[PDB]
DNA sequence: AAATAGGAACCCCACATGCCCTGTGTCTGCAAGTACAGAACTAGCCAGACAGACTGACCTATTTTTGTGAGGGGAATCGGGAAGTATCCATTGCTAAGACTCAGCAATGCTGCAACTCTCAGCAACCAGCTGAAGATCAGC
DNA sequence: GCTGATCTTCAGCTGGTTGCTGAGAGTTGCAGCATTGCTGAGTCTTAGCAATGGATACTTCCCGATTCCCCTCACAAAAATAGGTCAGTCTGTCTGGCTAGTTCTGTACTTGCAGACACAGGGCATGTGGGGTTCCTATTT
């Protein structure tokens, strides 16, 4: 029979076979189940392609092809929960964002 | 020569599945491979607790989706399991 | 060789813009020591912790991924190196 | 459990401004944008605008720039809109909505709109209105412009009501719809079915995509019971 | 452990705190508790074995009364007057 | 008479600029030439990769940015617009570094 | 009558407190916050002696070292009244 | 069903709280504020501990769910096992 | 031959065969080294032992009998290293330190 | 009814040789078991994470004693790195 | 890298007060108690008490009490002690040493001694004084009073200089010091025992105990080479 | 009124006992890790120019500190009522032990194709130059 | 307070370029397929305990009103200091080359760890007792 990934058979682009390799030589657990690296898999697909499509937008709205560290910041910072998941992550060359506290602008 | 094996080639099938025309630089790159291994073993490791606690010694789906509802914050959390619930639905039909 | 006194090539300019970047808008001229004192604390518990990494590997040279488990180790995580 | 609660109707003359508040009450408050639809009779749903008050970064439809006005208030969790010149064709209701940040997020929990009376992507709806008995089979087209990478979702509205959210990512099932609705489709074109039907079904449907920065409503579909 | 006559013997051979209990005969062991002092001298009793209540010399002295029965302690008809056996001594 | 900026206006100018950019702010070799001497007591005859150099700078840069974003926030408590050393102190006596 | 100085109860009850150990807020009260918290996630809960214990003695810590930084915060703006203003700054300065 | 619960911490109470950390004087907006906080703080925490317990398909919070709870918080206890 | 446990050759307290049973069922390696639970079990005795000569001098102060949390607490806040180590763990029944700013203090 | 198998006796043991007259309640006996736990997990993960750095399938006394000196803070480390190498030196004449 | 810097000679007439630091530097200033020492020829050294930076807590001699007080500057790294009621019994070397708050550690690292000069548990060392060539064992005793757990420390005091470490916790050798030294004993009996002797060696050695509040030191014992 | 007796529960710390299951002793197999040798690779050092960042002085404005004083906010007090708490009993329900069964997961070997490395063409981004709009700054009516 | 003129900066457009990204050729290592077995996990039943609910009596704390004091806050002066300019100077950076010390790869092999099994002693759950402790009443100096 011709081999199928079983990244196809899920419907997923991350490498089913590769996560349940990682899960098994990984010192997590005695057996690792059939649906745990497909489920890995979906999970991190998921949230790569969040940050993806968010640093992608920021990328646009920079009028920017090509997605940089910065947009990657620019895509987590501005989302709270995506700051909440990375508080205590440092992104190289991603810079900060832009923030001024009121009472340091000029008043009139 | 040592094949580094990383996650390169999938994060650019998914960014060019969402961005069909958006590149992606090689800082870039490189900062989505770190986010991918950090949160594998993030998830990994608590869903190995969660098996520990329950003294199980297999970690199936729903270790890994406990997991999920442990360290994702809000709607991501949600989402990230109706993604994986949708995925192994999937694969099990085969 | 032997290096002496390089925590005054940080110097005050280099501090300003550090400040500016997290929106400072008024430095005092007291600053810049503590500031010198700061880093110069958390630049030695980094690499004594990456020194540490280094050692227990046999190796010479502290590759970038040393630090990169050393900065893991105290909850100061690293994305763009390994 | 999550509530957003609005203001009553006001009478206003035209030329002046009007403000009317969001107060949300049930959850995390910071985490999810503020939504602001207006309903007319003669224009349908239509997007005015969004506040993310974990940032105040706000997004304005472009033939509402100016008129509206969006402000937060994170100590009483309240969402302000301001209406500035009203003009004669400001009678209208106007919806604000919860939204949360993630793209596959719809407009899940309305207010329930304050009557406010003064003195692009094309999303088009083929069944504009239909009739069916008790227990028939009923389908709504909601083929849009240009494409959408699923992010479109599914409104039902009660006359003189709050639309209520029935299906987000044109096939996922919200909280509370039974598994009679059902959606599918995705690209530009995208469905709507409900299996067995009930006297409670009588309502308008809308479909909305958030695929693109305009988020635009379908014409809507009157579907009528027996 | 039948540490209370150890206790009653130290302090004595050791000359600590007098003014509570006190020798007038080594030979015979015989000694006298002060009608002031021996409440001190009970709480600081209690305090070494670290019991929960802080103790009356009531409580202390329902302890010597035990002592008659195996015989390190035993009670004469003198005011505030107790004795060793001769083995203890 | 030459044209002269009021002060804090350059200081606002500066903080759009760098609040913009995203480069290392330290000099390169005085930050290599300090993180050299500093391991020189912990190890003699040491060797640096470029990019564990790199990555300390970049730990470094984001780690006092964020604290003088504390500090920033500390001195707006106080009724001041000058950050001195005790807000320093405060930030990180708060934070759980002191 | 006698009456103290305002301040000197108040150090007086400062002494004494961190001096004990025992915990400072009623049991009854905290066990029907901790039972009405829980009712929003899962219905017909129920929580050993213990879980309670353990979620009150965390509660306490957690408060006392807030109000430790919330002290200093104050201290630092040349006051010795605590405010919410305070409160808000060391959360902040936390990360919470 | 229980409500309005979080008027059950007092005022004195979270006076005593402020005494153990050496607080002197307290205004009077600060009840409200650290009631708010310390919800909050129960709310997380509780949620994690049900979390656990309803992985091991119980209807009881034991004392380690909520340890665990408080450990992956990053608020190790100690005594409760 | 006759039975000699582990901790009795390494001249220990603390059980090295359960530590080495706890290393090998707790997924943290696929083999464990002779010497890794006689290294570890030799660790945690040293540690428990200094805690514990503390936290009984700490309740000798105290002209107490026995070590109760207090004790312990006082014995962990009061040595830098000790805090450091267990900065973010809470004890119970542990209290905290006496400590007041001299600010509050009157003149 | 399990057999809990707590590290109780062997603390009391390690007490009655560093203070031979003092007691301990039962309080601070499960407190110093929640240490002694807590450290030993402490301890071994990092052990194990060094192991898997390095490509090592085996946790051994260097990898402990690496563990302690990244784990434990000033003096500590240098005298549990002493008492372990003492007790292995001395495990190894048996 | 680690020092303890002192200051001079102090010449003070009687009835007056004098303060001397300890400005130290090379490790962490609050994780290690600064011990200090006064040494007077009639009766050795002499322990006064401790300061710890980290909580500014002190424990001083009970022969000292009111005559010494320490104060801690944790900004500059510096400790005083200050002596008040200067009597004429007051003339000797004041040492200041580093100490971990460990119980094993011992007083690892002394400062040059301040010399000031005005205008319980016992140890014995059981030899005074020995005599003895370039190759040969010598063996020092440090019979104690009471009982100490290995809280035994051997030191090494050349003449006009401040003591230098050799042994701690009865058996572990110091920093730096070579093989040849060896010490062992342990509850109430102690030994040092030298391999093989040098000119270098010739030196008064001291035992300090640190098992219990007041520490304690040796008699003394002079040792002589060839 | 102080001192003495005494019955009757009760508490702490050893000490003893039964047992059972898990740590130790012994042997065997084999692969994880090591010593060694050789290839390769990359980090440290040298060197020279040069342009731009850094530095110290100077003046000024603008920010912080210090000394008022008022007033209303919070502390100190108190007494009655409202919870909290301790303990005691009954119910019930829910958690886990024990036996039984078998489906899924590890282990193994072979194979083919997907992912890695190396390369090179081409293009998104960068730089330089220029120009126009916005905003800061100093009189001025 | 209300603009107005002047100067500086920032934003946008257009052409040259340039280093960096994406795609193709070669290949190789690991994922997929097909068996085999066996044990960890699922299912039922039920013992056993702990959580819940109610009662009662007692203790402890909480809440609202009063008084007043001293803390916070607004405000003006001073006096301390940082920021903006500028002339001069010094150092980082870029370029490339050479070792040479360090890292990586391949073999032979050896040493130590997993697996299997018998078994016995350590550790856990109860228990029993000495030496008091506590508590209340009565009796004799």
């Amino acid at each position: 029979a011709k081999a199928k990934s079983r990244s196809s058979r899920a419907g997923l682009q991350f490498p089913v076979g590769r996560v349940h390799r990682l899960l098994r030589k990984g010192n997590y657990a005695e057996r690792v189940g059939a649906g745990a690296p497909v489920y890995m898999a979906a999970v991190l697909e998921y949230l790569t392609a969040e940050i993806l499509e968010l640093a992608g937008n920021a990328a646009r709205d920079n009028k920017k092809t090509r997605i940089i560290p910065r947009h990657l910041q620019l895509a987590i910072r501005n989302d709270e929960e995506l700051n909440k998941l990375l508080g205590k992550v440092t992104i190289a060359q991603g810079g900060v964002l832009p923030n001024i506290q009121a009472v340091l602008l000029p008043k009139k | 020569r040592s094949r580094k094996e990383s996650y390169s080639i999938y994060v650019y099938k998914v960014l060019k599945q969402v961005h069909p025309d958006t590149g992606i630089s090689s800082k870039a790159m490189g900062i989505m491979n770190s986010f991918v291994n950090d949160i594998f073993e993030r998830i990994a490791g608590e869903a190995s607790r969660l098996a520990h606690y329950n003294k199980r010694s297999t970690i199936t789906s729903r270790e890994i989706q406990t997991a999920v509802r442990l360290l994702l914050p809000g709607e991501l959390a949600k989402h990230a399991v109706s993604e994986g619930t949708k995925a192994v639905t999937k694969y099990t039909s085969s | 060789k032997v290096l002496r006194d390089n925590i005054q090539g940080i110097t005050k300019p280099a501090i300003r813009r550090l400040a500016r970047r997290g929106g400072v808008k008024r430095i005092s001229g007291l600053i810049y020591e503590e500031t010198r004192g700061v880093l110069k604390v958390f630049l030695e518990n980094v690499i004594r912790d990456a020194v540490t990494y280094t050692e227990h590997a046999k190796r010479k040279t502290v590759t970038a991924m040393d630090v990169v488990y050393a900065l893991k180790r105290q909850g100061r995580t690293l994305y763009g190196f390994g | 459990e999550v509530q957003l609660q609005q203001s009553g109707p006001e009478l206003v003359e035209p030329g002046t401004s009007v403000k009317m508040p969001c107060k949300a009450s049930g959850y995390t408050f910071t985490s999810y944008t503020i939504q602001w639809v207006k309903q007319t009779p003669r224009q349908g749903l239509e997007w005015i605008g969004y506040i993310y008050p974990y940032n105040a970064g706000t997004k304005y439809n472009e033939k509402f720039k100016g008129k509206a006005t969006l402000t937060s208030d994170k100590s009483s969790s309240t969402v302000y809109m301001e209406l500035s010149s009203l003009t004669s064709e400001d009678s209208a209701v106007y919806y604000c909505a919860r939204k949360s940040s993630r793209l596959r997020s719809t407009l899940d929990y309305w207010g329930q709109g304050t009557s406010v009376t003064v003195s692009d992507i094309k999303m088009t709806q083929s069944p504009s209105s239909m009739h069916a008995s008790l227990g028939e089979r009923v389908t709504i087209t909601c083929k849009a412009s240009q494409d959408i990478r699923s992010y479109l979702s599914w409104y039902q509205q009660k006359p003189w009501k709050s639309p209520k959210t029935l299906i987000y990512y044109a096939t996922s099932l919200a909280d509370g719809v039974p598994s009679r609705f059902s959606g599918s489709g995705s690209g530009q074109d995208f469905s709507l079915t409900i299996n067995n039907l009930e006297s409670d079904d009588t309502a308008t449907y809308y479909c909305l995509q958030h695929g693109e920065s305009p988020y635009t409503f379908g014409s809507g579909t009157k579907l009528e019971i027996k | 452990k039948i540490r209370l006559y150890q206790f009653l013997l130290d302090l004595l051979r050791s000359g600590d705190m007098k003014d509570s209990i006190w020798w007038v005969d080594k030979d015979k062991g015989t000694f006298q508790f002060s009608s002031k002092h021996k409440e001190a001298l009970a709480h600081r009793w209690g305090i070494q074995k670290g019991n929960r209540k802080k103790m009356t010399y009531q409580k202390m002295a329902r302890a010597l009364r035990n002592y008659g029965k195996t015989g390190e302690v035993k009670k004469v008809k003198k005011k505030l007057t107790y004795q060793f056996s001769g083995e203890v001594l | 008479k030459p044209h002269r900026y009021r002060p804090g206006t350059v200081a606002l100018r500066e903080i759009r600029r760098y609040q913009k950019s995203t480069e290392l702010l330290i000099r390169k070799l005085p930050f290599q030439r300090l993180v050299r001497e500093i391991a020189q007591d912990f190890k003699t005859d040491l060797r640096f990769q470029s990019s564990a150099v790199m990555a300390l700078q970049e730990a470094c840069e984001a780690y006092l940015v964020g604290l003088f974003e504390d500090t920033n926030l500390c001195a707006i408590h106080a009724k001041r617009v000058t950050i001195m050393p005790k807000d320093i102190q405060l930030a990180r006596r708060i934070r759980g570094e002191r």
